[PDB]
């Protein structure tokens, strides 16, 4: 269909991915740094899904510097996607204003 | 890194008695705390998972609670085959430690 | 009216619908998980509210499953309204500016 | 000029406007409960943008309901502010490329 | 190439600066306030990347008023170049579409 | 789980006098601390919630106050209605608990 509507699906495919990719990578990342917490599966993908939404309460967060880089890439990837959201959202709504007039 | 102490190392119970173990954090960690029994010669088994959750397999005798620092596994009416070295376990920060184990005689 | 802003407003609603429900479901979520603090609902719906604008501050956040299930449903439903108002800006501005032209 | 940048120079005077009244009412709001830390007015005008720019470390935050009323209008305000910028960078970009066409 | 682009690439660029300036600034403003943890380039640069996503975990946090001043700085520099992007997004999104019809 | 503490177990006061019971929390609860009152043979009765907020129909006598740990009820001048049992109970976190009680004498 419309391309703004794909490139959203495809967004939100993409960060799915990230969030598993980015637990799995988090606990990989940090198991072996004294006192990380950020170290068992299902937290982890918790972890992912706070760091994506930017909400961060945090409760947790990686110590080590691949986990960062873990945790900008899924910050990234979740702003990015709410971004391409809100961008098809507007398109949307261009258009079909264009015509209720 | 985080110390569970478990006190007292030895426990004496009459046959059909109430008994609990103690296992004390350095710090807290939640309920990341698993408990497991090793028998004579046996190899290590788990009883309660996350401080209060129970597993397939363990006589439902067998109990735990707590959250924070403070944790306690509970047997109702202790019986004989329970007699055991019991360990606790955090999972809550790297590195995982066990504490030092506390014995069950009747 | 135009489509954008009832789409707007339909989002806002369904947002104060989500707080509420959020709230409501996050005690019933976190009762029964020794150590959790989200648990009585005048702070529950506090903290569904800066979990929807994704502030974050976190002082209470949820434990288990369910209550982190339902922390998720009113992120997005958050970041998904607010987004939906920008998007809304943004069409109202591009008509305004091209009739100015 | 045109409306969007109208629209966003004024968002932006007024945010500064909710971040002082913000800063006097959270103070004015939590002095009086026991444990309260949103206290004195320098370290409440901190809080007051981060958040607004819903960054929310968190060192600091509300614990009275009206303190937490005027949490959520700084938050709010914060976040239509910056949507109000985004959604005329927006139409802003729309129409030069219009023309680069 | 179109201007949106170019503003975005170009926000992108200046980010990585303010983000760098900014890791360098912090450390600056930091040392010499007791208690605070802000003092050490690596994690003052994770700290500057988590503010600019607006994440803020939080883990580490400005306690003086310059810090504080680096720290806006920081948040609303990232917080627009991310709005610039979702910005570009859109009008590449109501161009293409406008085509596709 | 969130220990309460209440010490002295008993308290004796002179008639018309300032008393003071105290509650100490394992760790910190803000204001989320409740105080009844049971007299003998009687249920609990709520007197202050949150630690210092008053309840309708309770004498303006009572008064509480704290934050974080330690919490007092107040009781300014005593008088024989007050004899009672007094207990705090924290809602802070899961589950709800309950101080162990102080006995008022006069
Ligand atoms: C996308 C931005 C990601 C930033 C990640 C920062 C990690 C800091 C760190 O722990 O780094 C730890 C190491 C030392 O162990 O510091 C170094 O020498 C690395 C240079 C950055
Ligand atoms: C939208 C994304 C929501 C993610 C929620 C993660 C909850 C993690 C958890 O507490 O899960 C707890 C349980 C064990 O009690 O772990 C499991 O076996 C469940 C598999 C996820
Ligand atoms: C825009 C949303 C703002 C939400 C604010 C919630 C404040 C909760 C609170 O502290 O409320 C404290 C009081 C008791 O002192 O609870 C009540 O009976 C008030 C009902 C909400
Ligand atoms: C963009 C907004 C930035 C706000 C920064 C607030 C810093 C507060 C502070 O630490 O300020 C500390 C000083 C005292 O040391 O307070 C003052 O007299 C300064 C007046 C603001
Ligand atoms: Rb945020
Ligand atoms: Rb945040
Ligand atoms: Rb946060
Ligand atoms: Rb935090
Ligand atoms: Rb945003």
């Amino acid at each position: 269909s419309a391309l703004h509507w794909r490139a959203a699906g495809a967004a939100t495919v993409l960060l799915v991915i990230v969030l598993l990719a980015g637990s799995y990578l988090a606990v990989l990342a940090e198991r072996g740094a004294p006192g990380a917490q950020l170290i068992t599966y299902p937290r982890a993908l918790w972890w992912a899904c706070e760091t994506a939404t930017t909400v961060g309460y945090x409760d947790l967060y990686p110590v080590t510097l691949w986990g960062r880089l873990v945790a900008v890439v899924v910050m990234v990837a979740g702003i990015t996607s709410f971004g391409l959201v809100t961008a098809a959202l507007a398109t949307w709504f261009v258009g079909r204003e264009q015509e209720r007039r | 890194d985080i110390l569970l102490t478990q006190s007292p190392a030895i426990l004496s119970v009459s046959p059909g008695e109430r008994v609990s173990f103690s296992c004390r954090a350095s710090q807290s960690i939640g309920t990341d705390i698993h408990w497991y029994q090793q028998r004579t010669n046996g190899s290590p088994r788990l009883l309660i998972k996350y401080a209060s959750e129970s597993i397939s397999g363990i006589p439902s005798r067998f109990s735990g609670s707590g959250s924070g620092t403070d944790f306690t596994l509970s047997i109702n009416s202790v019986e004989s085959e329970d007699i055991a070295n019991y360990y606790c376990q955090q999972s809550n920060r790297w590195p995982f430690t066990f504490g030092s184990g506390t014995k069950l005689e009747i």
